[PDB]
This record gives C-alpha cells, sequence and structure tokens, in this order.
C-alpha cells in the first residue's frame, strides 16, 4: 500500500501543479523561462491532460477511497477547461473516457453531460470515502472536517451546472431537478468557519434568485 | 405535533393552527418557529411552480412534496385558489409515514368546511376565519385521521 | 386562529363534538318563477341607476356582484360536476383556456338557465380575444336592450369565473343581430398578455 500512497501523493501534486502551471493566462504568452512548461500560445494543458490521464490510471490502479476522487476532479477540470474554453476542438480525453469506463460514469458524448456524469462519479467516490481517519492536506490535522471539503465539492457542482438552465426557459433547458438535487445539505454545518457558511449561503440563495424561486 | 395551514392567493394565511399529541404533550419546542411560514413560504413556491404544469389523474391531491433537513412536507391544491398544507411529524424521529389515501380523505373532507364558510355571503375573500365552531370541528375531524 | 394572535392551540387528547350548524350542500331543486327573480333584478338595476353617475362606473358597479358570487359558484359547481360527500375523486382543473371556456359552455349555463349558449368561437384575427354569444338571454329578455348596459350581470359573473382561474381578463358585451334569432348578445372577452404568454410558453 506504500506504493499506492507514494503514487497517490506524487500524482495528486503533479496533477494540480501541471494543471495550474499550464495555460494560466495564455493570451500574450511570454515564452521566456520555458523550464516548467511549454508556455507558448499553443500550450493549453496538453501535457497536463496526459499527466492527469496517467495520474487517474495510477489512482484507479492504486485502489484510494479518499484522495481518489481528486483524480476525477483533475480529469473533470481538464475536460472542462482545456476541452471547453481554449479547446480549439482538440478534446483529447480518450484515457479520461477509459477511466470513466473503468471506475464510474462512462457513456456520454456532450458538453454539460459527461461533466455532470463525472461530477456524480466523484461525488460517489467521496461518498465512498467512508473513514480516512488521517490528515492529507495538513492545514488541520485534529480539528478538520470531511464536511469542509464536501461542501466545496458540491458547490463546485452547483456553480458549474446550475447556470446551464438559462432563466429564460427556451434557451438550453433541462428539468427543474436543481432544487430537487440541491436539497443535499443533510450535514450539520454548525460553524466550522464563518466565510465558508457565507459563500455557501450566498451561492445557495443566488441560484434560487436566478431560477425565480424567491421564497 | 401536527400543524395545519390554509394559505391564500396573496400569501395570507386564512386558517393556520397547531395541535399536539399528548404522547408528545408539547410541540417542537425551539423548532416551532423555523417550521412556520418560511418553510411554508417555500412550500408556496414549490406548489406555485408545481400546480400550473400537468407533469412533475388527480390534479388536486399531490401528497408529500419536499423535505427540509428535519422533517418533510405534504400539500394540496384546490381550484378555489387555496393551497392546504398540513405539517405533521414527531420531532425525534424523521417521520416517514405518508398515509397518502386516508389523509387524502382529510383534504377533500376539510374542503367542505371551507366551502360552507365561503358560502357565508358576509364572509369575504382575503380575510381569516374566526369561526369558534369550524376550528373545533377540524381537530375532531383530525380525530378521525391522526 | 386570529390575525392578531398566533397559530397557538391545545392538544388532541379530548373530543369536542359541540357543533352547531353544518348540513348537506347537494343540488336541491326548488325552481322559483322567472317573474320573482326578474323583479329582484329589476329593483336592483333601479337602485344602480339611482346611485351611480354615468355609464362606465355603473357598468363596474353592476359587475362587482358577479365578482362577489362568481368565486362561490365556481368552486361548488366544479365540486359537483368534476366530483356527506362520499367522494370518488376530484377531476382535472383548468388545463388551458379552451377547457375552462368549455366549462362555461358545458355546465355553467345549464346550471343557471337550463340550456347551452350556442357557440364558443375562437376569434379570427387574434387569440387574446374570445367570444361567447348567448342567443336569447334569459334574465334580461324584458329590458329593451338598445342600451347594452343591462347585461353586465353576466359579464361580471364570468369574470369571477376566470379571475379565480388565474386568467385576468377584460370582459365586455356587445349585442349584434346576426340571425333570425333576435337580440343575441356577444360576450367578447379578452385576456391579459401574461397568462396568454404562460399559454405562449408552450401551448
Amino acid at each position: 500500500r506504500s506504493q499506492q500512497k507514494s503514487l497517490g501523493r506524487q500524482m495528486k501534486i503533479l496533477g494540480n501543479f501541471q494543471l495550474l502551471a499550464g495555460r494560466y493566462v495564455d493570451a500574450l504568452n511570454s515564452f521566456v523561462d520555458a523550464i516548467t512548461t511549454l508556455y507558448k500560445v499553443r500550450d493549453y494543458l496538453w501535457l497536463g491532460s496526459a499527466l492527469d490521464g496517467i495520474s487517474i490510471c495510477f489512482l484507479l490502479l492504486s485502489y484510494r477511497n479518499s484522495i481518489s476522487i481528486a483524480a476525477m476532479q483533475s480529469p473533470r477540470n481538464s475536460i472542462m477547461s482545456l476541452s471547453a474554453p481554449a479547446l480549439n476542438i482538440d478534446v483529447e480525453n480518450i484515457n479520461l473516457p477509459l477511466l470513466i469506463k473503468c471506475i464510474s460514469d462512462k457513456v456520454l458524448y456532450y458538453y454539460d453531460l459527461s461533466l455532470m456524469h463525472n461530477s456524480e462519479y466523484a461525488p460517489q467516490v467521496v461518498y465512498c470515502e467512508f473513514l480516512l481517519k488521517t490528515l492529507t492536506f495538513m492545514t488541520s490535522c485534529y480539528k478538520s472536517s470531511e464536511f469542509s471539503k464536501d461542501v466545496l465539492d458540491n458547490i463546485v457542482k452547483n456553480q458549474h451546472r446550475a447556470l446551464s438552465d438559462i432563466p429564460n426557459s427556451p434557451m438550453f433547458p433541462r428539468f427543474e431537478v436543481y432544487f430537487y438535487s440541491n436539497k443535499l445539505f443533510e450535514l450539520q454545518l454548525k460553524e466550522m468557519q464563518v466565510e465558508a457558511q457565507i459563500k455557501i449561503y450566498s451561492t445557495m440563495a443566488e441560484v434560487y434568485r436566478l431560477l425565480g424561486y424567491k421564497r | 405535533p401536527q400543524y395545519f395551514a390554509i394559505i391564500g392567493k396573496k400569501d395570507n394565511p386564512v386558517y393556520e393552527i397547531e395541535f399536539t399529541n399528548a404522547e408528545n404533550p408539547q410541540g417542537f419546542p425551539q423548532d416551532l418557529k423555523e417550521l412556520n411560514p418560511f418553510i411554508l413560504h417555500a412550500s408556496l413556491d414549490i406548489v406555485e411552480d408545481l400546480q400550473w404544469q400537468i407533469n412533475p389523474t388527480d390534479n388536486c391531491y399531490l401528497g408529500k412534496v419536499d423535505h427540509f433537513y428535519g422533517l418533510a412536507i405534504t400539500a394540496y391544491i384546490s381550484y378555489s385558489g387555496m393551497k392546504f398544507v398540513m405539517i405533521h411529524g414527531n420531532s425525534a424521529n424523521s417521520s416517514v409515514v405518508i398515509d397518502d389515501n386516508n389523509m387524502r380523505s382529510f383534504y377533500q373532507e376539510v374542503h367542505e368546511l371551507y366551502v360552507k364558510t365561503l358560502m357565508n355571503p358576509f364572509y369575504k375573500i382575503t380575510d381569516p376565519i374566526r369561526s369558534p365552531a369550524f376550528d373545533s370541528r377540524v381537530r375532531t375531524l383530525a380525530r378521525k385521521h391522526l | 386562529v386570529g390575525p392578531k394572535q398566533a397559530i397557538t392551540s391545545e392538544a388532541s387528547t379530548t373530543y369536542y363534538i359541540s357543533r352547531i350548524y353544518s348540513e348537506s350542500l347537494l343540488f336541491k331543486r326548488q325552481e322559483a318563477s322567472l317573474s320573482a327573480m326578474a323583479f329582484l333584478f329589476q329593483e336592483m338595476i333601479s337602485q344602480l341607476h339611482r346611485t351611480c353617475k354615468t355609464a362606465g362606473d355603473f357598468e363596474t358597479k353592476l359587475s362587482d356582484y358577479g365578482h362577489n358570487i362568481g368565486i362561490r359558484l365556481l368552486e361548488l359547481l366544479n365540486f359537483r360536476a368534476s366530483v356527506s360527500n362520499y367522494i370518488t375523486k376530484m377531476r382535472r382543473r383548468d388545463l388551458k383556456i379552451l377547457d375552462i371556456l368549455q366549462f362555461i359552455h358545458g355546465t355553467l349555463w345549464s346550471y343557471l338557465f337550463n340550456h347551452v349558449s350556442d357557440d364558443l368561437v375562437k376569434s379570427s384575427e387574434r387569440d387574446n380575444e374570445y367570444m361567447i354569444v348567448d342567443n336569447f338571454p334569459t334574465l334580461t329578455q324584458f329590458i329593451p336592450g338598445e342600451n347594452v348596459s343591462c347585461e353586465y350581470f353576466v359579464c361580471g359573473i364570468i369574470k369571477g369565473f376566470l379571475f379565480n382561474a388565474g386568467f385576468p381578463c377584460g370582459v365586455t358585451a356587445h349585442r349584434m343581430p346576426q340571425g333570425g334569432h333576435s337580440q343575441r348578445t356577444v360576450y367578447l372577452i379578452q385576456f391579459d398578455r401574461q397568462v396568454l404568454d404562460r399559454e405562449g410558453l408552450r401551448f
């Protein structure tokens, strides 16, 4: 299990590092200091996609339960960012769809569909984080919460699919299961930190005011 | 620990009442104020965007509809304008029990008590009911179906 | 359960059957003469020409009676037609406009005047306007209807059949002798744009 832990920590750090260090703002593309990245105008997370693909493969082969949903977070962030915004119709997510076949939530071929599917997959994997009983991000090691990361997980979910139901029904509509699938705060939420509560209630209120559900 | 409401068209409660089982002998102490209009105000929101469509052949009765993080709510929509809401549940357990047909024989059964009071031509719309008899009737009509 | 007071009450562990006044509500039949109700309507219109200034305010001060009892006739006419009270079910509500103006056409006139108004014509040029014609209006047949201000009992009574139904609606009457049936009155009703646009979301 030591090989699984070593590969887990190295793959998570390498996935986040090559994610944030490829195409951070690439509309001027200062090509000097090309050590850590390609950093040209055509450098949009392609090595980050290959590294995240190998990272998700080695994470599924590691077999974690707590840190393993961060691999799905990395692949979902890859297929969101480098296969939506600065995509230029590349969308190289073949091993990402292979990991969707292997772990969870295959069989989708659209924008705002496979992202929702892999978000459900990562939510199910974080539900499968039953009891890690340790410290992984070591900002807090005795008074911390798996609540404090799971609220950030589903608010990433809520901000990244609640806008797709355009207030004006005709444009891009789906069924109003956003409130139905929004009632998921069964957890206690009694003041781990006040600004987490403020941003969670600001977004939870703002989506109801967006969808016209005032009360 | 049961809480009845009849809430009107311009958000006014034309009849709202609580009662308690004596096996609880009180009702929702310190929770009786968040389980009031705000939860019911959002219940008006969900029956507002649930009535006007055909599809989420019994258009009036709707059964259990939503759930805050302590209990769950039920509903009924009449074509008089009014939207009947009963709020039930012992506060210790998460009360699951929706009988769904015998308390369907409450909403169509309390409906006529609203009908005969609406047929009082001195009684207007958008004003509450201080009947001393129709509120004593409904708890005994809830003595049929607890 | 007063507005001033809270929703407070007592426990369920007794049985207070001290009740006074609740009865049946069924379709009774007693069928008074048209002369009696015609005299009732007659002295009502006499009071309204006494107390009111001009045309349009008198038209509103006639249609308010229809708005008083239109809600009342709506809910138990529906509770008798689409449904003591050993109740099977209550059937479907208003789906759209064209079932609820069929519901005036089906069982409002035959609740009131023992027949059916002869047409429920969807208009040619527009869709917010609709038009129902009664052929020989029953409760105003004696009044010489050259002023058409005397049939706004029934424009008031159908507006309060649709204001509960969620369709706010300008409802007018005109009278036009299109047939050998004389003095037939058209109730050209309108709507507002918004529940027409709530119909106009999907139709």
